C-alpha cells in the first residue's frame, strides 16, 4: 500500500516522546527518599 | 511497515494491561 | 429550610386559587383556540394556508433568492397567489 | 476554542484562589441552608 | 447620508437602551423599596 | 389551606394531561398531517 | 537582592505596588468609555455583516477598484 | 475434521460438566455470613 | 550564590504512569492511521 | 408476526432482567446482606490483601 | 511534590524568572519563524507567479 | 534575535534575585501590575502609531500589498489613511492606515492615564489586580478574540 | 479433604487475584478462544464472501486494511444462520473464505459475557455485597446480543450482523438507518437520551463533588492526596453540594439523599441502553421507525415536503446504493 | 403570612399562561381540514 | 449604602429562584430562546426559505416541526427584526427565518448568562467552580456547530435546524458530505460521551451494591442522613470486587470523581475540533492509499469503500431538495444506483 | 537525492533511544536524597 512515508516516524515519535517524558518523571518520584 | 506499527502499539497495550494488573501500587487501608 | 414563598401544595390546595383560576386558565386556553380558528395566527406569522402554498397550475416553490429584495420577492410571490 | 477553555480555568483560579484546595472544612451549614440568611452567604443578614 | 439601514440601526440601538434602562431603573427601584434588615 | 385534597388535584390534572395528548394522536390521525 | 544601574534606575515604576484610589474612583467614567466601544464594535461588526450599509461603503472586493 | 470435532466436544462437555457438578457442590453456603440455607 | 527559594519538587505515581501511557498509545493506534493515510 | 414477536422479544427479555433481580436479591436475604454490610464485621476487612 | 501539570507554577512569584521563561518562549518563537522561513526558501519555485 | 533572546534568558534566570523585584517597603517580591500594564500599553500604542504614520504610509518604509479586485496586478504600495466611513470597510486598505494611526494615538493617551492614575480601590479588589493570574485570565480573553478576528478575516 | 473438595474451594477462593468462580471455569476458556482467533483473524484472515455472492472482502491488516478499515468479516449469506463450524468446512481454506472466524468467535464471545455477568453476580455472593452490579451490566450486554445475534435471527443470516471493526460497524449503522429508519424510532431516541443523559450526569456529578471537596491538602499537592484508601469520613460536603445546586436550579430539583442520586445515576443511563438494545432487537422482526413520508398534502393534493421527506431522501441514496450487487428484485425484503 | 406577587410568581406565569394559550391552540388545530 | 450595594443586596436575596447578577443577561435570554422556539414550531413556517412545512399549524408533529435556518441567499446576516432585510416588519422577519438568528444569539447569550450564574453561586455559596468549568463543553459543542460551521459554510442554512427531525437530517447530512464518522476527533467525542454513560452506570450500581446497613429496612434510602459524617458505602469492598472482577479499581474516591468529570467533558471538546475542521471542508474523508489501490484493482474492496458508495448515494438522493437554492436538476439516469433497487 | 527511506527513523531512534536512557539515570539520580 502506499502509504505516507512520513507516517512511521510521527507515530514513533508521536509514542516515544511523551513516552519518555512520563518515565523519566515516574523513575525520579520513585528515587526520591 | 504499517502492519509493523499496528501490531507493535496493540502489542505494547496488551503489556501495559500485564503490567498495570499484575504490577500496580497495592491498595493499602490507613 | 425554606425562602419565604407560600408553600406550593398549600397554594394549589386552596379555595381561592381555583377560584381565580377556574376563570383564568379555560380563559386562555379559548383565547388560543380562537387564535387559531378565527385565522389570526395565519395572518400574524405569514404562514401559508393549506389552499395558499402554491397558484392552482405552480408545482415551483417560492424560494427567497436576494437578500436585500427578499421582502419585495416574498410580497410578489403572495401577489402571485392571487 | 481551546484558548476559551483557558481564560474559563484561569480566571476561575484567579477568583476561587482562596477555596483552590478544597472548601473551609469549618462551613458553617446556616450558610448553605434556605432562609437562614436574607442574602446568600452574608451573615451579616441573618434572620 | 442617513441611509435606511442607518436609521434602522438608530433605531436597534435607542430600543436596546430603552430595554436596558427599563430593567435597570425597575430594578433599582424595587431594590430601594424592599431592602435588607441588618 | 387544604380544602381540596392534594390526590383529588393531582389526579384530575392528570386527567386533563391524559386528554389532551390523547386529542393531540387523533389529530395525527384527522386532518392536516394525516397523509390523507 | 541584587543591585543594578539599570535596576537603580527603574525602581521608581515598581515602587507603588497596591496602591488604589479611594472607592469607585475613576469607574463611571470607564464605563461610558466601555459603552462607547462597544457600540463602536457593532457599528463596525454590522458594516462587515452588510447589516449596516452606507453610503461610499462598498464591502467587497471591487473596494479595489 | 473429525478428531478436531471429537476433541472440541470432549472439551466442552468437560468444562459443562465442571460447571454444573460446582454449583451442585453446596454453593449456597458459600458465602460470608450465614451457612445454613438447607 | 543564594538558592531560589520557589524550587519544589515534582512527582508523578505508578497509576499515573500507567494512565498515561494507556492514554498515548491509544492515541497513537488512534491517529496512526491517518498518519499514515 | 411482527406485532408479536417484539412484544414478546421485550417481555422475554425484561423478565430476565427480573430473574437476575430476584435471584440475586433471594441469595442475598437468605444469606442475610441483602440490606447492606455489616459495618462492625465487613467480610472483606478479615480477608487477606490480593497484593 | 507538584503534579506534572503544575511545574510551571514556582514562576508564580519569581518575577527574574518567569522574565527567563518568557524570553526562552520568545527565543524559539523567533526561531521557529527563521527556520520557517529557511525552509520555506529551500523549497519555494519563483519561476511562475501566474 | 533568537539567540540574542537565549543568552538573555539565561542571564535572568541565574541573576532572577533582584532588587528591582522587592516592595521597598516590605522586601517581598511584588510586581505594581497597574503601572505595568499604563507602561506597555504606552509602548504599544507608540509603535502601532509608528507602524501605521510610517511603514504604511511609505513616508519612511516600504508600505504594505495592494492589489486590483481580481488579484491581476498586486505589489507593495504606500497607502495613506482613509478618515471617512469607507476607512471602516474590511476592503479598503487605507483604512488599515488610519487604523493603526488613530489607534496607536489612543494607546498613546489610555496608557498615559493607567501610568498616571490608580485603580479605584472597588475595581483593585473586584478584579484581584494583586495576582497576576487575573492578568493572564484578561489577556487569555484578548488573545483568543484576536485569533477568532484574524481567522475571519 | 478430597480432590474435588480442594479444587472446589480454590475455584470460589476470594484469595484469587483474578476471581475464577464457577461462571468463570466457562468465561475464561471462551474469551480466550475467542481473543486468539479475534487477534489472528484481524491481523492475518484472507478476504471474505460476506454478501454470498463470490465478492470477497478484506478484513485483515496484511490483505491492505489499517486499524480504521480492518475488520472480521461476517460469516457468508450463502451460510444464512446455518451452523458453520470448522469442522463443518472441508479445509481452512474454505472456512475461511466462507467467514467461519466470525461464528466461532461471536459465539464463544456472547456466551463469555453472559458468563462474566454471572460472575458478577457470584464475587458480589462471596463477598457479602447486595448483587445487582450484574443488572447494570445487562445493558450493555443485550446490545452486544442484540446486534451479533437478534438482529442475525430476524433478519434470516449472520452476514446482517455486525463486522467486527471500526469502519465496518459504520456500514452496519449506515445501512441499519436506510432500511428501518431508526432515528425516528423511540426506542433509539431513549437510547440517546441515556447516553447524553449519562454522560451529563457524569460531568454534573463529578463536579460537584470536585467542587465540594474538603480541604486537606496544599495548593502544591494534588487535592486528590487529601482522600486515604479506606478512611471512615466523607471526603466531600454533600450539604455544600446541595446547597450549591439547589440555588443553581431551586430547591427541589436537588437530591439532598446520596443514596438516591447514585440510585439515579445507575437508573438513568442502564434504562435507556435497555431500550436502545430493544430498539434494535425489534427492528430485527422489522417492526420500524415512524413513517411520515408524504403526511401534509395541500388543499389541491401537493405534497409538501417536511423534514420527514428530507430524510427519507437521504435513506434512499443509502438503500439504492447498499450492496449493490446483491439484490435482483424489486424490494428488499431482509 | 405569605406575600402573594414575588419573583417565584413571575417565573411560574411567565411559563404557565403562554402554556395555555399554546395548548388551546394546538388543540384547535386538531380540527383543521385542508 | 450607595445604590449599587442595594441592588447587589436585593439580586442576591435568597429566595426559591435565585437571581443574581448573572440573572439580568441569563433569564430574558433563555427565556426569549426557549419562547421562540416553541413560538416557531407551534406557527411559523419554513415555506420561503426551504419549501418546507415546518410547524403544528401546517399539521407536522413533535418529531418534524422545527425552527429552520434562514434561506442561502441571505448569507451570515444577523437578520434583525429593524435590519434591512426584514425593515422592521415581523411577519416578513418571521417569513425570512429571522427566528433562527434569534434563537441562535439569545441561546448563545443565555449560555453565557448561566455560566456566569454557575460562577456566581459558587461564589456566593464558598465551593469551588468546577461546575462552571465542566459546562464549558457544552458552550464549546454549541459555538462549534451552530455559529462557527455555518460561518464557515455558505451561509446559516447549512446549520442544524432547530428541530428533531431537522437535527437527523443533520446527522445524515454530515455523514453523507463529510464523512463524519470517520472523523478521530467524532471518534474520541464518541469515547467521551459512551464512556461517561459506563462510568455514570458503573458508578451509581456500585455505590448502590457497597451500601452499609445502616437501618433495619429493606428500602435503603432512608438510612442516610446528609448532615451525616460516615461514607455512606464500602470503598473496601467495592475495590476489591472490581480489582477481582475487572483486574483494575478505583483506590481514590477524589480522583474518581475528577475522572468523571474529566472524561464526557475532554470527548465533547475534542469533537467541537473535528467540528471546526468541517465548518471548512477539512474532513476525514478518504485515506489514500485505499483509493489508489481501489483505483488499480478492481477486485479490492473494504468496508471503507462500501460506506463511499454509501455516501455517494446520499450526495446524489438528498442534494437536489435538501439544497434547493442550487436549483439541482439530475436526470434518473444519472443517480447512482445498484442492480434492482 | 534518492536516499534510503528508513534512514531517517534510523537516525532519530539512534539518537533519542540511547539519550532518553541517560536523561532517566541522570534524573533519577538528581532527585535522591
Ligand atoms: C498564555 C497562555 C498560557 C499560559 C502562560 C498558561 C500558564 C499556566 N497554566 Mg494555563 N492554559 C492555557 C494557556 C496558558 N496557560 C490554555 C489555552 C489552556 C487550555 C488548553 C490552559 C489550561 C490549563 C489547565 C487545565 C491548567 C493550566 C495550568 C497552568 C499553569 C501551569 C502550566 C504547567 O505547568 O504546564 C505543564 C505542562 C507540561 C509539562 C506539558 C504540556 C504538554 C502539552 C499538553 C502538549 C504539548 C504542547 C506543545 C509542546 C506546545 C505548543 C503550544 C502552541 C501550539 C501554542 C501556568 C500558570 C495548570 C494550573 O493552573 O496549575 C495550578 C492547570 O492545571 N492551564
Ligand atoms: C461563556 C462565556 C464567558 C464566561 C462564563 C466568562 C467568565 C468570566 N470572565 Mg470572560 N470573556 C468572555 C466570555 C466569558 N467569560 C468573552 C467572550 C470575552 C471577550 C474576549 C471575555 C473577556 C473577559 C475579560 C477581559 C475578563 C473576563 C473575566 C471573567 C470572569 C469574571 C466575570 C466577567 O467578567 O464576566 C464578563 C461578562 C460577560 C462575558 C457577559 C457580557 C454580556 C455582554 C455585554 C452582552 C452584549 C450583548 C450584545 C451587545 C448583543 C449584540 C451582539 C449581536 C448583534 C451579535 C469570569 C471567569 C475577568 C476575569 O478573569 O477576572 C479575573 C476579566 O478581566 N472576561
Ligand atoms: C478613523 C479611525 C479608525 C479607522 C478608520 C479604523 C479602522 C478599522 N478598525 Mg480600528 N479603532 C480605532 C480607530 C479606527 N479604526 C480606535 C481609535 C480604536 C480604539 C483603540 C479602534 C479599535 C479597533 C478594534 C478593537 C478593532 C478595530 C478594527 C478595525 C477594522 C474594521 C474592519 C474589520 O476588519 O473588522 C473586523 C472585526 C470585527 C467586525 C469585529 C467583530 C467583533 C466580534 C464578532 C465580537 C465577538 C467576539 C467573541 C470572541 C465571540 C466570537 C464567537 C464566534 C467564534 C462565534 C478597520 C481596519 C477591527 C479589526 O482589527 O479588524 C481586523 C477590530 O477588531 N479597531
Ligand atoms: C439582556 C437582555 C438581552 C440581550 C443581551 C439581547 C440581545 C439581543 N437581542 Mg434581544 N430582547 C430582549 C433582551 C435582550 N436581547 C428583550 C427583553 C426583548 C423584548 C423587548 C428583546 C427583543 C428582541 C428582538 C425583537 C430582537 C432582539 C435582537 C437581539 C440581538 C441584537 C440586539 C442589538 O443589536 O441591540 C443593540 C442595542 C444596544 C447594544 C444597546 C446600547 C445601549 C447604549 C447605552 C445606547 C447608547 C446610545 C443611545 C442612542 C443612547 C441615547 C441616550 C440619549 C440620547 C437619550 C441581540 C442578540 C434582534 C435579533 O435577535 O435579531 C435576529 C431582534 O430582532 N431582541
Ligand atoms: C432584561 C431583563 C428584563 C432582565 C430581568 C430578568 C430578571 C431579573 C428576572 C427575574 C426572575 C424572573 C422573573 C424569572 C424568569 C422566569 C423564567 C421562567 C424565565 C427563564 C426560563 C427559562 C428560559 C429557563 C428554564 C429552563 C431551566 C434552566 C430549567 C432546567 C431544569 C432541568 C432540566 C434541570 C435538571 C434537574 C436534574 C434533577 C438534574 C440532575 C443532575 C444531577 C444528577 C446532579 C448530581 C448531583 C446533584 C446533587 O444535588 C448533589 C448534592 C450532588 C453531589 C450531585 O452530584
Ligand atoms: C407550566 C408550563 C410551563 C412548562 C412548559 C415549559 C416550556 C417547555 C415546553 C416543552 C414542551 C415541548 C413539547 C411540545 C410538543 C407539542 O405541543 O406537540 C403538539 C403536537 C400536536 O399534534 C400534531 O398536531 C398537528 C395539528 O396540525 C397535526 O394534527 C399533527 O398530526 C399532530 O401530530 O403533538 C404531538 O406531536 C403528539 C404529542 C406530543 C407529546 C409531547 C412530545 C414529548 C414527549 C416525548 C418527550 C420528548 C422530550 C420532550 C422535551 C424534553
Ligand atoms: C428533595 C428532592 C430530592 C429528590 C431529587 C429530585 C429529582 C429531580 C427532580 C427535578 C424536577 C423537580 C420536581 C419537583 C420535586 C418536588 O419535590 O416537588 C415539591 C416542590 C416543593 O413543593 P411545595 O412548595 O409543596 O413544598 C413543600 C415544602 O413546604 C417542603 O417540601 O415543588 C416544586 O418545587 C415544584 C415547583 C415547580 C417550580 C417551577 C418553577 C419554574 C421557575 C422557572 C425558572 C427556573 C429556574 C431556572 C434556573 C436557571
Ligand atoms: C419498563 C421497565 C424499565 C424499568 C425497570 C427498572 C428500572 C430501575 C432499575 C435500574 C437498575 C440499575 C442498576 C441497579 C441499581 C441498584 O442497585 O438499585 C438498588 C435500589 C435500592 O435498593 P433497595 O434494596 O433499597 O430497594 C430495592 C428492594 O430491595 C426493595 O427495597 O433499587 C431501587 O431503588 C429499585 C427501585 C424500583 C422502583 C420501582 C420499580 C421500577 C419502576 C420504575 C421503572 C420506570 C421505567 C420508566
Ligand atoms: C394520582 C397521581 C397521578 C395521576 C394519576 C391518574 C390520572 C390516574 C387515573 C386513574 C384512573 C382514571 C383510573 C380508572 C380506573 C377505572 C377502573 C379500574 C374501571 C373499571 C371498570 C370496569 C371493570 C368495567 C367493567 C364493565 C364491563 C367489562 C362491561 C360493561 C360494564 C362495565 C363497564 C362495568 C400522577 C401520576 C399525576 C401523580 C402521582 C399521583
Ligand atoms: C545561540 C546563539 C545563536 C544561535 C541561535 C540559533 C542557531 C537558534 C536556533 C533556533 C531554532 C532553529 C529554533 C527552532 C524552534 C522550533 C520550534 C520552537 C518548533 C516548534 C514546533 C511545534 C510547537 C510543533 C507543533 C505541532 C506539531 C509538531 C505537529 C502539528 C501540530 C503542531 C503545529 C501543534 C547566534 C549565533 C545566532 C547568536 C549567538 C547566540
Ligand atoms: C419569539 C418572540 C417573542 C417571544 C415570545 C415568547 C417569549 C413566547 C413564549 C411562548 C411559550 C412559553 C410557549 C409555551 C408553550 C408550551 C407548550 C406548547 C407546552 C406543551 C406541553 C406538552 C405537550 C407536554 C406534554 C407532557 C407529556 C407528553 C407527558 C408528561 C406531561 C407533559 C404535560 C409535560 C417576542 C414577544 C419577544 C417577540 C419577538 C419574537
Ligand atoms: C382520550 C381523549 C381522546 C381524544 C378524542 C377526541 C375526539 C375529537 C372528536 C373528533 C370528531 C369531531
Ligand atoms: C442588549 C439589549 C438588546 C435589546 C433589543 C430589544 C429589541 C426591541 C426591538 C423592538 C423594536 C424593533 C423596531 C421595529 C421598527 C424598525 C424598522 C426599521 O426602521 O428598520
Ligand atoms: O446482506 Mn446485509 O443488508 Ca439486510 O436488507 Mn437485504 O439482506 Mn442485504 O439487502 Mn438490505
Ligand atoms: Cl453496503
Ligand atoms: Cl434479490
Amino acid at each position: 500500500m502506499e502509504v505516507n512515508q512520513l507516517g512511521l516516524i510521527a507515530t514513533a515519535l508521536f509514542v516515544l516522546v511523551p513516552s519518555v517524558f512520563l518515565i523519566i518523571l515516574y523513575v525520579q518520584t520513585e528515587s526520591q527518599q | 511497515m504499517e502492519t509493523i506499527t499496528y501490531v507493535f502499539i496493540f502489542a505494547c497495550i496488551i503489556a501495559l494491561f500485564f503490567f498495570a494488573i499484575f504490577f500496580r501500587e497495592p491498595p493499602r487501608i490507613t | 429550610g425554606t425562602t419565604g414563598e407560600r408553600p406550593f401544595s398549600d397554594i394549589i390546595t386552596s379555595v381561592r386559587y381555583w377560584v381565580i383560576h377556574s376563570i383564568t386558565i379555560p380563559a386562555l386556553f379559548i383565547a388560543g383556540w380562537l387564535f387559531v380558528s378565527t385565522g389570526l395566527a395565519y395572518d400574524v406569522f405569514g404562514t401559508p394556508r393549506p389552499d395558499s402554498y402554491y397558484a392552482q397550475e405552480q408545482r415551483s416553490i417560492p424560494l427567497v433568492t436576494d437578500r436585500f429584495e427578499a421582502k419585495q420577492q416574498v410580497e410578489t410571490f403572495l401577489e402571485q397567489l392571487k | 476554542l481551546l484558548f476559551f477553555f483557558g481564560h474559563i480555568w484561569h480566571g476561575a483560579r484567579t477568583l476561587f484562589r482562596d477555596v483552590f484546595s478544597g472548601i473551609d472544612p469549618e462551613l458553617s451549614p446556616e450558610q448553605v441552608e434556605w432562609g437562614f440568611y436574607q442574602k446568600v452567604g452574608d451573615v451579616t443578614t441573618r434572620r | 447620508t442617513i441611509t435606511p439601514s442607518l436609521k434602522g440601526f438608530f433605531i436597534g440601538l435607542l430600543s436596546g437602551a430603552v430595554v436596558l434602562g427599563l430593567t435597570f431603573a425597575v430594578l433599582i427601584a424595587i431594590s430601594q423599596i424592599d431592602k435588607v434588615q441588618r | 389551606g387544604g380544602r381540596i385534597p392534594l390526590w383529588i388535584v393531582a389526579t384530575v390534572a392528570g386527567m386533563g394531561v391524559i386528554v389532551i395528548v390523547g386529542l393531540f394522536f387523533y389529530g395525527a390521525y384527522a386532518g392536516l398531517g394525516s397523509s390523507l | 537582592a541584587r543591585r543594578t544601574w539599570l535596576g537603580d534606575i527603574l525602581r521608581p515604576l515598581n515602587s507603588e505596588y497596591g496602591k488604589v484610589a479611594p472607592g469607585w474612583g475613576t469607574t463611571p467614567l470607564m464605563a461610558v468609555f466601555m459603552g462607547l466601544f462597544l457600540v463602536c464594535l457593532l457599528i463596525i461588526l454590522e458594516i462587515y455583516n452588510s447589516t449596516l450599509i452606507l453610503d461610499g461603503v462598498n464591502v467587497s472586493w471591487k473596494a479595489l477598484g | 475434521m473429525e478428531t478436531l470435532k471429537i476433541t472440541v466436544y470432549i472439551v466442552v462437555t468437560f468444562f459443562v460438566l465442571l460447571f454444573v457438578f460446582g454449583f451442585l457442590s453446596g454453593d449456597p453456603a458459600r458465602n460470608p455470613k450465614r451457612k445454613d440455607l438447607e | 550564590m543564594e538558592p531560589n527559594p520557589n524550587r519544589q519538587p515534582v512527582e508523578l505515581n505508578r497509576t499515573s504512569l500507567y494512565l498515561g501511557l494507556l492514554l498515548i498509545l491509544v492515541l497513537a493506534l488512534l491517529f496512526s492511521s491517518y498518519f499514515f493515510n | 408476526r411482527s406485532w408479536l414477536a417484539t412484544s414478546h422479544f421485550v417481555l422475554a427479555f425484561f423478565f430476565l432482567v427480573g430473574h437476575l433481580w430476584h435471584a440475586g436479591r433471594a441469595r442475598a436475604a437468605a444469606a442475610g446482606f441483602e440490606k447492606g454490610i455489616d459495618r462492625e464485621s465487613e467480610p472483606v476487612l478479615s480477608m487477606p490483601s490480593l497484593d | 511534590g507538584l503534579p506534572w501539570y503544575r511545574v510551571h507554577t514556582v514562576l508564580i512569584n519569581d518575577p527574574g524568572r518567569l522574565i527567563a521563561a518568557h524570553l526562552m518562549h520568545t527565543a524559539l518563537v523567533a526561531g521557529w519563524a527563521g527556520s520557517m522561513a529557511l525552509y520555506e526558501l529551500a523549497t519555494f519555485d519563483p519561476s511562475d507567479p501566474v | 534575535l533568537s539567540g540574542l533572546l537565549f543568552l538573555a534568558a539565561c542571564w535572568h534566570w541565574v541573576y532572577w534575585d533582584l532588587e528591582l523585584f522587592r516592595d521597598p517597603r516590605t522586601g517581598e517580591p511584588a510586581l505594581d501590575l497597574p503601572k505595568m500594564f499604563g507602561i506597555h500599553l504606552f509602548l504599544a500604542g507608540l509603535l502601532c502609531f509608528g507602524f501605521g504614520a510610517f511603514h504604511l504610509t511609505g513616508l519612511f518604509g516600504p508600505g504594505m500589498w495592494v492589489s486590483d479586485p481580481y488579484g491581476l496586478t498586486g505589489s507593495v504600495q504606500p497607502v495613506a489613511p482613509e478618515w471617512g466611513p469607507d476607512g471602516f470597510n474590511p476592503y479598503n486598505p487605507g483604512g488599515v492606515v488610519a487604523h493603526h494611526i488613530a489607534a496607536g494615538i489612543v494607546g498613546i493617551i489610555a496608557g498615559l492615564f493607567h501610568i498616571l492614575v490608580r485603580p479605584p480601590q472597588r475595581l483593585y479588589k473586584a478584579l484581584r489586580m494583586g495576582n497576576i493570574e487575573t492578568v493572564l485570565s484578561s489577556s487569555i480573553a484578548a488573545v483568543f478574540f484576536a485569533a477568532f478576528v484574524v481567522a475571519g478575516t | 479433604a478430597n480432590l474435588w473438595e480442594r479444587f472446589c474451594n480454590w475455584v470460589t477462593s476470594t484469595d484469587n487475584r483474578l476471581y475464577v468462580g464457577w461462571f468463570g471455569v466457562i468465561m475464561i476458556p471462551t474469551l480466550l478462544a475467542a481473543t486468539i482467533c479475534f487477534v489472528i483473524a484481524f491481523i492475518a484472515a484472507p478476504p471474505v464472501d460476506i454478501d454470498g455472492i463470490r465478492e470477497p472482502v478484506s478484513g485483515s491488516l496484511l490483505y491492505g486494511n489499517n486499524i480504521i478499515t480492518g475488520a472480521v468479516v461476517p460469516s457468508s449469506n450463502a451460510i444464512g444462520l446455518h451452523f458453520y463450524p470448522i469442522w463443518e468446512a472441508a479445509s481452512l481454506d474454505e472456512w475461511l473464505y466462507n467467514g467461519g472466524p466470525y461464528q466461532l468467535i461471536i459465539f464463544h464471545f456472547l456466551l463469555g459475557a453472559s458468563c462474566y455477568m454471572g460472575r458478577q453476580w457470584e464475587l458480589s455472593y462471596r463477598l457479602g455485597m447486595r448483587p445487582w452490579i450484574c443488572v447494570a451490566y445487562s445493558a450493555p450486554l443485550a446490545s452486544a446480543f442484540a446486534v451479533f445475534l437478534i438482529y442475525p435471527i430476524g433478519q434470516g443470516s449472520f452476514s446482517d450482523g455486525m463486522p467486527l471493526g471500526i469502519s465496518g460497524t459504520f456500514n452496519f449503522m449506515i445501512v441499519f438507518q436506510a432500511e428501518h429508519n431508526i432515528l425516528m424510532h423511540p426506542f433509539h431516541q431513549l437510547g440517546v437520551a441515556g447516553v447524553f443523559g449519562g454522560a451529563l450526569f457524569c460531568a454534573m456529578h463529578g463536579s460537584l463533588v470536585t467542587s465540594s471537596l474538603i480541604r486537606e491538602t496544599t495548593e502544591t499537592e494534588s487535592a486528590n492526596y487529601g482522600y486515604k484508601f479506606g478512611q471512615e469520613e466523607e471526603t466531600y460536603n454533600i450539604v455544600a453540594a446541595h446547597g450549591y445546586f439547589g440555588r443553581l436550579i431551586f430547591q427541589y430539583a436537588s437530591f439532598n439523599n446520596s443514596r438516591s442520586l447514585h440510585f439515579f445515576l445507575a437508573a438513568w443511563p442502564v434504562v435507556g441502553v435497555w431500550f436502545t438494545a430493544l430498539g434494535i432487537s425489534t427492528m430485527a422482526f422489522n417492526l420500524n421507525g415512524f413513517n411520515f413520508n408524504h403526511s401534509v398534502i395541500d388543499a389541491k393534493g401537493n405534497v409538501i415536503n417536511t423534514w420527514a421527506d428530507i430524510i427519507n431522501r437521504a435513506n434512499l441514496g443509502m438503500e439504492v446504493m447498499h450492496e449493490r450487487n446483491a439484490h435482483n428484485f424489486p424490494l428488499d425484503l431482509a | 403570612s405569605y406575600p402573594i406577587f414575588t419573583v417565584r410568581w413571575v417565573a411560574v406565569h411567565t411559563l404557565a399562561v403562554p402554556t395555555i394559550f399554546f395548548l388551546g391552540a394546538i388543540a384547535a388545530m386538531q380540527f383543521i381540514q385542508r | 449604602r450607595g445604590w449599587f450595594d442595594i441592588l447587589d443586596d436585593w439580586l442576591k436575596r435568597d429566595r426559591f429562584v435565585f437571581v443574581g447578577w448573572s440573572g439580568i443577561l441569563l433569564f430574558p435570554c433563555a427565556y426569549l430562546a426557549l419562547g421562540g422556539w416553541l413560538t416557531g414550531t407551534t406557527f411559523v413556517t419554513s415555506w420561503y426559505t426551504h419549501g418546507l412545512a415546518s410547524s403544528y399549524l401546517e399539521g407536522c408533529n413533535f418529531l418534524t416541526v422545527a425552527v429552520s435556518t434562514p434561506a442561502n441567499s441571505m448569507g451570515h446576516s444577523l437578520l434583525l427584526l429593524w435590519g434591512p432585510e426584514a425593515q422592521g416588519d415581523f411577519t416578513r422577519w418571521c417569513q425570512l427565518g429571522g427566528l433562527w438568528t434569534f434563537i441562535a444569539l439569545h441561546g448563545a447569550f443565555g449560555l453565557i448568562g448561566f455560566m456566569l450564574r454557575q460562577f456566581e453561586i459558587a461564589r456566593l455559596v464558598g465551593v469551588r467552580p468546577y461546575n462552571a468549568i465542566a459546562f464549558s463543553a457544552p458552550i464549546a459543542v454549541f459555538v462549534s456547530v451552530f455559529l462557527i460551521y455555518p460561518l464557515g459554510q455558505s451561509s446559516w442554512f447549512f446549520a442544524p435546524s432547530f428541530g428533531v427531525a431537522a437535527i437527523f437530517r443533520f446527522l445524515l447530512f454530515f455523514q453523507g458530505f463529510h464523512n463524519w464518522t470517520l472523523n478521530p476527533f467524532h471518534m474520541m467525542g464518541v469515547a467521551g460521551v459512551l464512556g461517561g454513560a459506563l462510568l455514570c452506570a458503573i458508578h451509581g450500581a456500585t455505590v448502590e451494591n457497597t451500601l452499609f446497613q445502616d437501618g433495619e429496612g429493606a428500602s435503603t434510602f432512608r438510612a442516610f442522613n446528609p448532615t451525616q459524617a460516615e461514607e455512606t458505602y464500602s470503598m473496601v469492598t467495592a475495590n476489591r470486587f472490581w480489582s477481582q472482577i475487572f483486574g483494575i479499581a478505583f483506590s481514590n474516591k477524589r480522583w474518581l470523581h475528577f475522572f468523571m468529570l474529566f472524561v464526557p467533558v475532554t470527548g465533547l471538546w475534542m469533537s467541537a475540533i473535528g467540528v471546526v475542521g468541517l465548518a471548512l471542508n477539512l474532513r476525514s474523508y478518504d485515506f489514500i492509499s485505499q483509493e489508489i489501490r481501489a483505483a488499480e484493482d478492481p477486485e479490492f474492496e473494504t468496508f471503507y469503500t462500501k460506506n463511499l458508495l454509501l455516501n455517494e448515494g446520499i450526495r446524489a438522493w438528498m442534494a437536489p431538495q435538501d439544497q434547493p437554492h442550487e436549483n439541482f436538476v439530475f436526470p434518473e439516469e444519472v443517480l447512482p444506483r445498484g442492480n434492482a433497487l
